[PDB]
C-alpha cells in the first residue's frame, strides 16, 4: 500500500523578546537513517517582516510555505500594497491549514515576527490549524528537549530568590537578543548531543524593525 | 447567433397578457365540447367527438374521457397528444400519493399539481404552453364529489356545472338556467345530453358522435364506481332520455 | 446480520385440479425477538396473488411497487394483469438493482382468466424464475418445506383435498422453524372465486 | 449597420463591427505613454477625475516584480486582463520557478481576447493596454488592443489625443534608446512626451502618473508629491 | 495506488568547481529477475541538463515523454529558445516537482526517484533531488536507493562541504563517481556492470557517456575463502 | 437550459417586462388590507361574472403561509400558488432552523426577494402579482401589514390596498384613516375594510371576502350571512 | 433583438447606459467626508401618506465600520448589500482585521459586469460606500454598475444629482467639522426635495472611528433641522 | 437513546419515553424529552444513535407542519406512518442511514380509534396494541401480554403502564431516570407530569 | 480537559482549564479554551484542538451575519443549532467536538446549550464536558445552588476545574473564569494551578491528603 507522508527530521525554535522576534531551524534534512543534506534551508523570509518555518514532512512543509508566501503577493494586490501583520498571517494560516483538514499537512509550523506595537511575536500551529501567541516554542523531532529548557531558563520556572524559600519567585526580566541567542544555541548543541535527527548546521533569522538578519553556526555532523 | 429565430413564449404583452395562453385558449375553442355536471349522488361526464367518419371504429376509441385512476377521472378540449403526456403525468402523481401516505389521492391535489406543471411553462423554459383543457371529475372522502376546470395559464377553478371547448358561452348559459343543488345523477345525464343536443355545430346528436361517463355511489354499498359508457350504452340513453 | 434471516417467515404455493393454493405463517420478528402475528406476507393485484419472505421493509416496499405498476399497466392495457405477464415484471423489477438487491423470495400464484390454467412461480431475491408444475417454497424453513412437499404433494388434487395438503406442509414445515408461525393464512383460489383460511397452530 | 448587433457577424466587406465598437472606447480613454531605453522601462500615464471633489482614476497596475500595464478604455476589462496576467505570471514562477517573459504574456492576452471575438453571447473587451516588463532579454514594451493584436515597440501612446506624444517619440527615437543607467532622465522624456497631448490642462500633482521597471528596480509605481519632481 | 513492476536502481551525483557529475546503470530489473540489460536510465534536456531517474520503468518512459514535450512547448513562439530563453535545469526540475507531489496527492504516485543535474545561466552548479512523495533537497552530492547508502559516503569525503566544491577537479571527482559505481556492483544485488555517465561543465559544456563497464575489480582473494567457519579444504 | 435575458433595460432606464407585470397586477380583482390597534384586516374582491361555482372547494384568495401570518394578493392566480408554496416552505424552514416561527418582516423580505431574483434571471419572467402579507411576530401585539410588487420592492403600510380600481380605494383610505387613532376594535376595523371595498365591489353578496388576524395566531374568515351584516348596516347609515 | 453585451458605436455598453438613466429616476442621497467623519443622507420619498415611513430602508450597514446609502432601483441593491456584508465578515474570519472601504467596495464592483445570456442585466442601482480605516482613514465611494468607482470628498446621487453636485463644489474644504457637514446635507437635501423636508420624508447617518456606523434617529434629526433653519434666518 | 414504550387503550394511546441523557461514563441530564408532536393528535417518540434521533424527528415534523399548512387538514395517523416508514425506507440504502426508531401515536378523528405504530429504522411498519424499540420489549411484552385486555380505560392503561416501568426498574442494568408519560386522545396531546 | 458551565441567579458561571496534550506529552499549559464568540456570547472548547478553534471563530462570523441582517441579537438556542447542524453534515468524518455555547438575552434569559461532533444538542442548567468532567462534577453537584451570589458562584467554579485538574493527568496549567450576564460577559482572570492549589489548600483546609 501506498504511504503518501514521511518523516524529514528537522528541530526548530521560535523565541519572541520585548522589541525583536528569532526563529530557529536546524539545517539537516533526513529519511529513516539516512542523510539527504547538511545544509537544506527550512526557515523562510516571507516578506512584511515575517518569518516562517513549517516542519516535519519537507513535501507539506514546502508546499505550505510556498502557499504562504504566495498570499502574501496577493494580500499585497487585493488590499493596496498593505502590510500584512503577524496576527493576520497566523489567522491565514490556519484557512489554508484546516482547508486540508481530511488530508492534513502533516508539519508543525511556527511564524515569528513584530506585532503592530512593535513587540516581539511568536505564533505555532498544529498539522490541523489550531493556533496560539506564544513567547516562546519548539518545533518537531527535538521538541520535547528543548521545551522544558525553556520554560525554566526564559520563563525562570520553579526558580524563585535566595533566602526567601519558595516564598518569592524570580523576577521575569527582560531578555536582550544577545541574550536569547546564546540560549538558542546552547538549546541546539544539547539537542544535537542527544537526537540522531538533530544535527549539521543552526541557522537563526532575527526579526527586528530594521529588518531581517540571519546568522549561522556549525553543528556536530555526527 | 439563436436569438433571431426565439419567438419568447414566456412573456407579457405591454396590456399584462400572457400572449401563447391567449392563443392557446383559442385554439381550445375550436375542440369538441365537454360538459361536467356535479349531483349529491354522483357526476356526469358528456363530451362530443369531433367530425367523426362511418370508417372510424368506435368502440375501442378514445379521444376525450380518460381514467386518472378508480376515482378520479378528465374530460378533454384540445390537443389530445398534449392531454396524453400531462394524463401519464397525473396517472403517475397519483400512485407516488398513494405510494407516499397509503391513501387515495385527494381531487384537488392532483389538481393543483398538473395545474402548477402547466404555469411552468407559462413563466420559465422558453416552449410553448400545452393546448389542453381539463375538466376533472373525481371524489375523495373529505369533500365527496368535485368538479374542477384547468387551462393553458395553469389556473384552476371548482364547479357546479361546467362546460370547456366549443360554444361554453352557450353551453354555460343553459346549465346556469336549469341547474339545481337537490339534482341527481340520473336527471345531470338529461341534462348533460340536452345542453349538447341543443349546442352542437352537427345537424343531429348521435350515439357515434358521443363519449360518455358517470361517478356514482351507485356501487354495492360505501364505494364509488367510474362508468365509461359503451357505444350501444350511449345509443339506450339517447332513447331513454328522448333525444333520437 | 444476514437480512434475509432477521425478521423471518414462509411461504408456499401448490397447483391442482383447475385451481391452485398459496399459503404463508404470520410472524414478524427482530431476530429472538417476537414483535407481530398479523404480519401477511400475501398480496393480490387483481387475481394475480403474490407472496413475498425475507426482510420485512421490503416484503412491504415490493407490495407498494407492484401495487403502483399493476394499477399503471390496468389503466394503460385496460384489462387485470395476468400471472404469465406478472411474473416477468417481478424478475425485471427485481434484476434491475442487482448490484443493491431487495433481500426477498418472492412467490406468484394464480389462474389465467382466459385459458384457465393454473399457474405458479418463485425468485430469487435477484430475479431468476422458478416455474414449477407442481409446487413452490420460499422463506427461512425452504428446506423443510421442500420436505414436505415433495412427499405430502399428488397431482389434479380437488380444492378442497388441496387445502388440506399445503397446510399440513405449511403448518409441520414452520413448527421446525425458530423465526416462522405464530399463525396462518391459506388462499385456495378458483378461476372465479377466492376462499381464504385461517389455520390454528401452536403459538411458540 | 445590419451586422454590428453581436460579435459573431462580419460585415460584407469583413469587418467586425462590434471589435470596431470596442477600439472607439479606447480613443475616448485619458493619454497613456510607454517608452524603454535598454536598461529601464518606462510607463507615463495621464489620469482622469470625475469632478474636483472626485479622485483620479489610477491607470497603472502592477502584475509582478517585473511587470506591469497601463489602461485606456473600460477600467473593468482591465481588472479582468490584469488578474489573468497576474495569475499567468504566477503559474510560471510556482511551476517553473520562472519569470515569464513580456513577449509570451502579450501572446496569453491575445489569445484570451480573441475567444471573445468569435463566439456568440460574449463581448469583445472594450480596453487597451500598455505593458512594460524587464525579463531575461532586457527592457521591453508592449501594445494590446481587444481585437487581439499585440505589438512589441520602443515606444508608443494610446487614448485620446494619443497622436502628438506618438509624433513626438518618433522624432526622439535615437535620443531616448541610449539613456541608458539614468532613469530620471528616461522619466523626464517620458513625460515631455506625454506633454504633446494635453490641451487647457496642465501637469498636476495629483493628475500625473508614472511608473518604472528595470535592471536593478522593481516595478514600482510613483504618484503625488512622489511626482513634484518630474513636474 | 500501484506496485512497481520493471524497475531500476541506483541513481549517483555529484558537484566539482567548474559543474556537476551523474551516472545511473542500464538495468531493469522485473522483481528478482535480471530482464532488460539495455535500459538508459539519464535523459538529457537540451545541452545543459540531465535527469537521472530510478524506480518504475513505465513511469520513466511517462516522464520521458513529459520532457521531450516540454522541450517542443518550450520553443513555440519563442525566438530566444536556443539562447536567453532556452530551459534551465532549475525550471525543468520544479516542473517535476510539481508533478511529483501532485500524483502522491491524487494518490496516485510516480514510483520513482529523480535527480536533476546541470549548470545554469550564469555557470552556477545545480543539483536537486525529487520523489515520488514529492519530497525534495540538495546537497554537493546527491544519491538514490542504494547509492544513498553506499555512494555518498564515498563521495562526501571529497566534497564534505560547499567550500570543498572550488578544490574539485572534474578527474578527481569522475574517479570517486565510477569507483562508487564499481563498490555498488559488488554489493547491489540489483545492479549491472554496465552503466552510462554524464558531465556538465560551464566551459565544456555536456559530455554524455555511453556503454561504460566496471573495471579493476578485486576477486582473486575468493580464492583462499574455504567453507563457512571450520572447514580446511 | 434557455437562458434568455427577458427582463431588460430600455432607452429611458425601464425594464418593460417588470412593468408589463404591474399592468397584470391592475387586472387582478381588488385586494385591500387596514391593520387596527389590536387587529389587521384582509378584504378581497370576488368578481361575480362566475356563478354556478363552487365556493367550498374554489380556492380561496387569503393563503395562510403558518399559522400567524397570511398572504393575499392581486393579479395571476397561477403565479401567486408559487410565491405562497416557497413562503410556506421557508416558513417551516425557519422554524426548523432558527427555533421559531417568521416575523412578518423577514417572511415579505423572503418573499419580496424572489420576485426580485425572477426580475434579472435568464429564460424566467417576472411574477404578475403584487402581495399583502399581514400578521404578528412571535410573542408581540404590534399588528404587521406589509406590500409586496413584482419588481421586488417591499414597504409597510398602516393601509394599502392593490388590484383593479385599487386607486379609488386607496382614495378612501387616505382620508378616512388616521395615525393617531387606528380602528380601536375589531368590528371598526372590518367595518372600515368593507365600506372602503363598497366604494369599488357592485353587490355586497358574494363579492367581498373578508379574513381577520388577531394576535397569537389567532385567524379566522368571516362568512357570507357575517359580513352580509356589515354591508346592511352601513348602508342604513348611508341613508341620511 | 440584440445582445445584452452589446457595444454601441460610441464605445459604450447599452445596458449600462440604460441602468444609469434608472438610477436618475432614484431618490437623492447625498455623501460627505471629513476629517472627523465621513455623513450619509438620503430622501426617502415615500409614495403615499398610509405608507409607514420608517420602514424605507436606503442607509444600511455593512459592518461597523463601513455604510452604505442607495438610489435608484433599490430592489437590486440587496444582493448588492448581502455580497458586500458576506465579503466583510469573510475577511473578517480569514484575516483577523477589518477589511478596507475600497477593497470592500472594489469586491461589490466585481458583480456589476457579470451579466449576459450570472444575471440577465445590470444592476439598476448606484450607491455611496462610506466607511474608516487605518490606513486611509476617512472615505466615500460611489459604486456604479459600470463596475466603477470614484473616491469622492463629497458626492450626491439621484434626480437632484447634478444640483447637489454644484452646491456641494462651493461647500466642501478641508477643515469642515461633524456637525457642519450635517447640516451641510440637511441643506441641499432640503433644496432638491419635492416635498418639503422633515425627520419623516429623510434620513441621516454618519461613521466615526470611535462609535462606528450609525443610523440617526428622527428626534435627533428633527434637532438639527431646527438648528438649521435658524442659521439661515441668522443673515 | 434508550426506553421507549406505547399502548393503544380504548379511546387513546400512551407513549412512554425515558429522561437519561448518557455520554459514556456519565449521565449529562435526566430531563430530556424523546418526543414531537408531528400534529395535534399525532405523537411520535424516538431512540437511535445520537444526533441522528432529534435530527430525523424535527425534520418529519417539519414536513407534516408544511403539509397541514398548505392543504389546511390533519394527516390521518396511518398515512403520518407510511410517510415516516418510507423515509426510513430510502434512508436505510443512504450513503450515511439514519439510525432511529420511532413509535407514533395517533387519535383518527375520522374513525374515532386511536393508533399506534412501531416503526424501526430500517422502515419496518406494524400496527400494535402495544410496542417498543430496543431492550424494552424483552421485560415489558410478558406483562402486556397477560393484562392487556383491549377495553382498557386510560387510567387502567397508566396502570399497566407503572408495572412496567417497575419492572424495567428491577431487571435492566442501566438507569434510565424515570419516563416522561404523554397522552393522545381526542381532545389532543397532554403530559402526565407526576409519575 | 474540563470544562464546566452553569446556570444561577446571577447568569452563568463559565470555567475551564487551560490544557493541552499529545499522549502523555503536555504541549501547551496555555491554552484559550474559552472562545469569546461576541460581546454576549461564550463557546467552551474541548476535544480536537482545531476542530474548536476554527468552527467557533466560525460561529461568530455567522452570528455577526445574522445581526446585520435581522438588525437583532442573534437568540442562543439558533447561534447552538447553527453549529449543531453544521457538524451534522460533517458527521461520520471524524471531527472531534464538546462545547457548550452560553448566552444571555431577554427572551431566553441565561441559557446553556451542549454541543457536540455526534449531533448532540442538549439545553440544561449544568454540563461539564472533557476527560476531567466527572470530577467536577463530584463538587459542581454537591455544592450548586440557585440563590448563589457572584463572588461564590464564580469561586464554586473556579474550585471544580481545580479538583479536575488534581486529579485528570490531560487537565491542568490554569484557569480561566468568565460570568455572563445580560449586558455581556466578563473576564475575571488568569488563575495558575500551582500557585492555585497551595493558595485554596492552606485556606479551605481541603487536600489533607497532600503534604505542604
Ligand atoms: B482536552 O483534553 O479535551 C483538550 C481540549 C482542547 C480544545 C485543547 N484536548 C486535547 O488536549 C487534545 C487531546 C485530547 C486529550 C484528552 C481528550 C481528548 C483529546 N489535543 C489535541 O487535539 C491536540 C492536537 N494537536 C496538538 C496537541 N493536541
Amino acid at each position: 500500500q501506498f504511504n503518501p507522508y514521511g518523516d524529514n527530521g528537522g528541530t526548530i525554535l521560535g523565541i519572541a523578546g520585548e522589541d525583536f522576534a528569532v526563529l530557529a531551524g536546524d539545517t539537516r534534512n533526513i529519511t529513516d537513517y539516512s542523510i539527504n543534506s547538511r545544509y537544506e534551508p527550512k526557515v523562510f523570509d516571507c516578506g512584511d517582516n515575517i518569518v516562517m518555518s513549517a516542519n516535519g514532512f519537507a513535501a507539506d512543509g514546502d508546499a505550505l510555505v510556498k502557499r504562504f508566501k504566495n498570499s502574501v503577493k496577493w494580500y499585497h494586490f487585493d488590499h493596496n500594497d498593505k502590510k500584512l501583520s503577524i496576527n493576520s498571517a497566523a489567522r491565514n494560516i490556519q484557512h489554508l491549514l484546516y482547508g486540508k483538514r481530511f488530508f492534513p499537512y502533516y508539519v508543525h509550523t511556527i511564524i515569528a515576527g513584530l506585532d503592530e506595537d512593535g513587540k516581539g511575536a511568536v505564533y505555532s500551529f498544529d498539522p490541523v490549524g489550531s493556533y496560539e501567541r506564544e513567547q516562546c516554542r519548539a518545533g518537531g523531532a527535538a521538541a520535547s528537549l528543548i521545551m522544558p529548557f525553556l520554560d525554566n531558563q526564559v520563563n525562570f520556572k520553579n526558580q524563585y530568590e535566595p533566602g526567601t524559600n519558595g516564598k518569592v519567585k524570580k523576577p521575569l526580566k527582560y531578555l536582550s537578543v544577545e541574550e536569547v541567542i546564546k540560549l538558542v544555541r546552547d538549546s541546539f548543541t544539547s539537542a544535537t548531543e542527544r537526537h540522531i535527527q538533530v544535527g549539521d548546521g543552526l541557522e537563526i533569522l532575527i526579526v527586528t524593525k530594521d529588518g531581517v538578519r540571519k546568522e549561522f553556526y556549525e553543528l556536530k555532523r555526527d | 447567433g439563436s436569438r433571431r429565430y426565439d419567438s419568447r413564449t414566456t412573456i407579457f404583452s405591454p396590456e399584462g397578457r400572457l400572449y401563447q395562453v391567449e392563443y392557446a385558449l383559442e385554439s381550445i375553442s375550436h375542440a369538441g365540447t365537454a360538459i361536467g355536471i356535479m349531483a349529491s349522488d354522483g357526476i356526469v361526464l358528456a363530451a362530443e367527438r369531433k367530425v367523426t367518419s362511418t370508417l372510424l371504429e368506435q368502440d375501442t376509441s378514445t379521444e376525450k374521457l380518460y381514467k386518472l385512476n378508480d376515482k378520479i377521472a378528465v374530460a378533454v378540449a384540445g390537443l389530445t397528444a398534449d392531454a396524453e403526456i400531462l394524463i401519464n403525468t397525473a396517472r403517475i402523481h397519483a400512485q407516488n400519493y398513494l405510494k407516499t401516505y397509503n391513501e387515495d389521492i385527494p381531487v384537488e391535489i392532483l389538481v393543483r399539481r398538473l395545474s402548477d406543471i402547466k404555469q411552468g411553462y407559462t413563466q420559465h423554459g422558453g416552449l410553448r404552453p400545452f393546448g389542453v383543457s381539463f375538466i376533472y371529475a373525481g371524489y375523495d372522502d373529505r369533500y365527496g364529489y368535485q368538479l374542477y376546470t384547468s387551462n393553458p395559464s395553469g389556473n384552476y377553478t371548482g364547479w357546479k356545472a361546467i362546460s370547456v371547448g366549443a360554444n361554453t358561452s352557450a353551453a354555460q348559459t343553459l346549465l346556469q338556467m336549469d341547474y339545481k343543488d337537490d339534482m341527481k345523477v340520473d336527471d345531470a345525464i338529461e341534462l348533460a345530453l340536452k345542453t349538447l343536443s341543443k349546442t352542437t355545430d352537427s345537424s343531429a346528436l348521435t350515439y357515434d358522435r358521443l363519449e360518455f361517463a358517470t361517478i356514482r355511489k351507485g356501487a354495492n354499498d360505501g364505494e364509488v364506481y367510474q362508468k365509461i359508457f359503451k357505444p350501444q350504452e350511449i345509443k339506450d340513453i339517447l332513447v331513454k332520455t328522448g333525444i333520437t | 446480520s444476514d437480512p434475509s434471516s432477521i425478521n423471518g417467515g414462509i411461504v408456499v404455493a401448490m397447483t391442482g385440479k383447475d385451481c391452485v393454493a398459496i399459503a404463508c405463517d404470520l410472524r414478524l420478528g427482530s431476530q429472538s425477538l417476537g414483535v407481530s402475528n398479523k404480519f401477511e406476507k400475501i398480496f393480490h393485484y387483481g387475481h394475480v396473488f403474490l407472496g413475498i419472505t425475507g426482510l420485512a421493509t421490503d416484503v412491504t416496499t415490493l407490495n407498494e411497487m407492484f401495487r403502483y405498476k399493476t394499477n399503471l399497466y390496468k389503466l394503460k392495457e385496460e384489462r387485470a394483469i395476468e400471472p404469465e405477464t406478472f411474473t416477468q415484471l417481478v424478475s425485471s423489477s427485481l434484476y434491475e438493482r442487482r448490484f443493491g438487491p431487495y433481500f426477498v423470495g418472492p412467490v406468484v400464484a394464480g389462474i389465467n382468466s382466459k385459458s384457465g390454467k393454473p399457474f405458479i412461480a418463485g425468485f430469487d431475491l435477484i430475479g431468476c424464475i422458478d416455474e414449477a408444475k407442481d409446487f413452490i417454497v420460499s422463506g427461512t424453513a425452504s428446506d423443510q418445506l421442500f420436505g414436505m412437499c415433495e412427499s405430502l404433494y399428488e397431482p389434479n388434487l380437488e380444492p378442497e383435498d388441496l387445502f388440506e395438503t399445503i397446510s399440513q406442509a405449511l403448518l409441520n414445515a414452520a413448527d421446525r422453524d425458530a423465526l416462522s408461525g405464530w399463525g396462518a393464512v391459506v388462499y385456495i383460489i378458483k378461476k372465479d372465486e377466492v376462499v381464504k383460511r385461517y389455520l390454528k397452530m401452536r403459538q411458540d | 449597420n445590419n451586422y454590428d448587433g453581436d460579435t459573431v457577424t462580419f460585415s460584407p466587406t469583413g469587418r467586425l463591427f462590434q471589435v470596431e465598437y470596442a477600439l472607439e472606447a479606447i480613443k475616448q480613454g485619458s493619454v497613456t505613454v510607454g517608452l524603454r531605453s535598454n536598461t529601464h522601462a518606462v510607463l507615463v500615464a495621464l489620469k482622469r477625475n470625475a469632478d474636483e471633489l472626485s479622485s483620479y482614476q489610477k491607470k497603472i497596475i502592477k502584475c509582478d516584480e517585473h511587470m506591469g500595464l497601463s489602461l485606456a478604455g473600460l477600467a473593468p476589462d482591465a481588472r479582468v486582463l490584469s488578474n489573468y496576467l497576474r495569475q499567468q505570471c504566477n503559474y510560471s514562477s510556482l511551476v517553473f520557478n520562472r519569470k515569464l517573459a513580456v513577449e509570451r504574456a502579450g501572446h496569453l492576452l491575445c489569445d484570451k481576447a480573441q475567444k471573445n471575438t468569435q463566439s456568440y453571447g460574449g463581448r469583445p473587451y472594450g480596453v487597451g493596454l500598455l505593458i512594460i516588463g524587464y525579463d531575461k532579454s532586457g527592457a521591453h514594451l508592449l501594445e494590446f488592443q481587444p481585437s487581439g493584436n499585440v505589438t512589441e515597440l520602443y515606444g508608443t501612446a494610446i487614448g485620446a489625443r494619443s497622436q502628438g506624444a506618438k509624433t513626438y517619440l518618433e522624432r526622439t527615437l535615437d535620443t531616448f534608446i541610449k539613456i541608458d543607467g539614468n532613469p530620471d532622465e528616461l522619466i523626464k522624456a517620458g513625460v515631455e512626451a506625454i506633454s504633446q497631448s494635453l490641451r487647457d490642462e496642465s501637469l498636476t500633482v495629483d493628475n500625473l502618473s508614472i511608473a518604472i521597471v528595470g535592471k536593478d528596480t522593481p516595478f514600482t509605481i510613483y504618484d503625488g508629491e512622489a511626482v513634484a519632481k518630474y513636474i | 495506488t500501484q506496485q512497481p513492476i520493471v524497475t531500476g536502481t541506483s541513481v549517483i551525483s555529484m558537484k566539482y568547481d567548474n559543474g556537476v557529475i551523474i551516472a545511473a546503470d542500464n538495468l531493469g530489473s522485473y522483481g528478482s529477475l535480471l530482464r532488460f540489460n539495455g535500459v538508459e536510465r539519464l535523459i538529457p534536456v537540451g545541452d545543459n541538463t540531465v535527469v537521472g531517474i530510478s524506480g518504475d520503468i513505465s513511469d520513466m518512459q511517462h516522464i520521458e515523454r513529459l520532457l521531450k514535450d516540454l522541450v517542443t512547448e518550450n520553443a513555440y513562439d519563442n525566438p530566444l529558445a536556443d539562447a536567453e530563453e532556452a530551459l534551465e535545469p532549475s525550471y525543468i526540475f520544479e516542473y517535476l516537482a510539481t508533478v511529483m507531489y501532485q500524483r502522491r496527492s491524487k494518490m496516485n504516485p510516480l514510483w520513482n526517484a529523480i535527480i536533476v543535474a546541470g549548470v545554469q545561466s550564469n555557470g552556477d552548479q545545480f543539483l536537486r533531488y525529487v520523489n515520488l512523495l514529492g519530497v525534495t533537497y540538495s546537497s554537493p552530492t546527491l544519491a538514490t536507493g542504494f547509492g544513498a547508502h553506499m555512494a555518498n559516503p564515498l563521495l562526501r569525503k571529497v566534497v564534505d562541504r560547499e567550500s570543498d566544491i572550488p578544490k574539485t577537479t572534474v578527474q578527481v571527482a569522475e574517479e570517486a563517481i565510477v569507483n562508487a559505481m564499481r563498490v555498488l556492483y559488488y554489493r547491489d544485488a540489483r545492479s549491472s556492470r554496465n552503466f552510462s555517465l554524464a558531465i556538465i561543465d560551464k566551459n565544456t559544456g555536456l559530455t554524455f557517456k555511453k556503454n561504460l563497464q566496471v573495471e579493476n575489480m578485486k576477486w582473486d582473494f575468493a580464492k583462499d575463502i574455504k567453507g563457512y567457519g571450520t572447514q580446511k579444504i | 437550459g434557455y437562458d434568455r435575458a427577458l427582463s431588460i433595460f430600455s432607452p429611458d432606464g425601464h425594464i418593460f417586462q417588470v412593468e408589463y407585470a404591474l399592468e397584470a397586477v391592475k387586472r387582478g380583482t381588488c385586494a385591500v388590507g387596514v391593520k387596527g390597534k389590536n387587529c389587521v384586516v384582509l378584504g378581497c374582491e370576488r368578481r361575480s361574472t362566475l356563478k354556478l361555482q363552487d365556493t367550498r372547494i374554489t380556492p380561496s384568495k387569503v393563503s395562510k403561509i403558518d399559522s400567524h401570518v397570511v398572504l393575499s394578493f392581486s393579479g395571476l392566480n397561477a403565479d401567486s400558488r408559487i410565491l405562497i408554496e416557497k413562503a410556506r416552505v421557508e416558513a417551516q424552514s425557519h422554524r426548523l432552523t432558527l427555533e421559531d416561527p417568521v416575523t412578518v418582516e423577514y417572511l415579505t423580505r423572503y418573499v419580496a426577494g424572489v420576485q426580485q431574483r425572477y426580475t434579472q434571471s435568464g429564460g424566467v419572467r417576472p411574477f404578475g402579482v403584487s402581495t399583502l402579507i399581514a400578521g404578528f411576530d412571535p410573542r408581540d401585539d404590534e399588528p404587521k401589514l406589509y406590500q409586496t410588487e413584482p419588481s421586488g420592492i417591499y414597504s409597510s403600510w398602516s393601509a394599502q390596498t392593490i388590484g383593479r380600481n385599487s386607486k379609488t380605494v386607496r382614495e378612501f383610505l387616505e382620508k378616512n384613516y388616521d395615525r393617531k387613532e387606528p380602528p380601536a376594535t375589531v368590528e371598526e376595523c372590518v367595518k372600515l375594510t368593507v365600506r372602503s371595498l363598497l366604494e369599488v365591489v357592485q353587490t355586497g353578496a358574494k363579492n367581498i371576502e373578508i379574513t381577520v388576524v388577531k394576535p397569537d395566531s389567532d385567524i379566522v374568515a368571516l362568512s357570507s350571512e357575517e359580513i352580509n351584516q356589515y354591508v346592511t348596516q352601513i348602508e342604513q347609515e348611508k341613508q341620511e | 433583438d440584440r445582445g445584452v453585451s452589446t457595444f454601441s458605436p460610441e464605445g459604450r455598453l447599452f445596458q449600462v447606459e440604460y441602468s444609469l438613466e434608472a438610477i436618475k429616476l432614484g431618490s437623492t442621497a447625498i455623501g460627505i467626508a471629513t476629517k472627523e467623519g465621513v455623513v450619509l443622507g438620503v430622501e426617502k420619498r415615500a409614495t403615499s401618506p398610509l405608507l409607514e415611513s420608517d420602514s424605507i430602508e436606503k442607509i444600511v450597514e455593512i459592518d461597523r465600520h463601513i455604510g452604505c446609502a442607495m438610489s435608484g432601483l433599490t430592489a437590486d441593491a440587496r444582493s448588492m448589500i448581502e455580497h458586500a456584508r458576506t465579503a466583510a465578515v469573510t475577511h473578517n474570519l480569514y484575516y483577523d482585521e477589518d477589511i478596507n472601504v475600497e477593497s470592500l467596495t472594489q469586491s461589490v464592483c466585481d458583480l456589476a459586469l457579470r451579466f449576459g445570456e450570472l444575471m440577465s442585466r445590470p444592476f439598476g442601482v448606484a450607491l455611496l460606500i462610506a466607511g474608516h480605516d487605518a490606513d486611509d482613514g476617512y472615505q466615500l465611494f460611489h459604486a456604479e454598475p459600470s463596475g466603477t468607482f470614484y473616491r469622492y470628498n463629497a458626492k450626491a446621487i439621484g434626480s437632484g444629482s447634478e444640483g447637489a453636485q454644484a452646491e456641494l463644489l462651493n461647500e466642501w474644504h478641508s477643515s469642515l467639522t461633524l456637525k457642519e457637514a450635517e447640516l451641510l446635507v440637511l441643506k441641499i437635501l432640503k433644496q432638491v426635495m419635492e416635498e418639503k423636508l422633515d425627520e419623516n420624508n429623510a434620513q441621516l447617518s454618519c461613521i466615526t472611528k470611535q462609535d462606528g456606523f450609525k443610523i440617526y434617529d428622527n428626534e435627533k434629526t428633527a434637532e438639527l433641522i431646527k438648528e438649521l433653519k435658524e442659521k439661515e434666518a441668522a443673515e | 437513546m434508550d426506553i421507549i414504550l406505547g399502548i393503544r387503550v380504548q379511546d387513546s394511546v400512551i407513549l412512554a419515553s425515558s429522561k437519561a441523557v448518557t455520554r459514556g461514563i456519565s449521565v449529562l441530564k435526566d430531563s430530556d424529552d424523546k418526543t414531537r408532536q408531528l400534529s395535534p393528535h399525532t405523537l411520535m417518540s424516538f431512540a437511535g444513535e445520537a444526533g441522528d434521533t432529534v435530527q430525523f424527528a424535527e425534520y418529519i415534523q417539519a414536513n407534516i407542519q408544511l403539509y397541514s399548512i398548505r392543504e389546511d387538514y390533519e394527516l390521518s395517523p396511518q398515512a403520518v406512518s407510511s410517510f415516516v416508514r418510507q423515509e426510513l425506507a430510502k434512508s436505510i440504502r443512504s450513503r450515511r442511514p439514519y439510525q432511529v426508531n420511532v413509535l407514533i401515536g395517533g387519535y383518527d378523528k375520522k374513525k374515532n380509534k386511536p393508533e399506534l405504530y412501531q416503526i424501526d429504522y430500517l422502515g419496518t411498519k406494524v400496527e400494535l396494541p402495544y410496542g417498543a424499540h430496543g431492550y424494552s420489549g424483552f421485560y415489558t411484552f410478558s406483562l402486556l401480554d397477560h393484562h392487556y385486555r383491549p377495553d382498557m380505560t386510560t387510567e387502567e392503561g397508566l396502570d399497566l403502564l407503572k408495572l412496567c416501568v417497575q419492572e424495567l426498574e428491577k431487571r435492566m442494568p442501566m438507569d434510565f431516570k424515570g419516563v416522561i408519560v404523554k397522552i393522545v386522545d381526542k381532545d389532543g396531546i397532554r403530559q402526565v407530569d407526576d409519575f | 480537559t474540563t470544562t464546566l458551565a452553569f446556570r444561577f441567579q446571577g447568569g452563568i458561571i463559565v470555567a475551564v482549564d487551560s490544557r493541552a496534550t499529545a499522549g502523555n506529552w503536555v504541549a501547551s499549559q496555555t491554552v484559550k479554551k474559552v472562545i469569546e464568540i461576541n460581546p454576549f456570547l461564550l463557546g467552551t472548547m474541548a476535544g480536537g484542538v482545531a476542530d474548536c478553534q476554527f468552527w467557533e471563530t466560525w460561529l461568530g462570523s455567522q452570528c455577526r451575519l445574522h445581526e446585520l441582517r435581522e438588525k437583532e441579537r442573534i437568540s442562543v438556542a439558533a447561534a447552538s443549532k447553527i453549529l449543531s447542524n453544521l457538524v451534522y453534515q460533517y458527521k461520520g468524518a471524524g471531527l472531534s467536538m464538546g462545547t457548550m455555547i452560553c448566552g444571555y438575552t431577554r427572551k431566553e434569559g441565561p441559557t446553556i446549550y451542549y454541543v457536540d461532533s455526534d449531533g448532540t444538542r442538549l439545553k440544561g442548567d449544568i454540563f461539564c464536558v472533557g476527560s476531567g468532567q466527572t470530577f467536577a462534577y463530584g463538587v459542581l453537584d454537591s455544592n450548586y445552588k440557585w440563590d448563589l451570589s457572584v463572588e461564590d458562584a464564580l469561586y464554586l467554579g473556579k474550585r471544580s476545574i481545580l479538583a479536575a485538574a488534581h486529579r485528570d493527568a490531560y487537565s491542568g496549567g490554569s484557569v480561566n473564569l468568565y460570568h455572563v450576564t445580560e449586558d455581556g460577559w466578563i473576564y475575571h482572570g488568569n488563575h495558575d494551578v500551582g500557585e492555585l492549589f497551595w493558595k485554596v489548600k492552606e485556606e479551605e483546609g481541603s487536600f489533607n491528603n497532600v503534604i505542604g
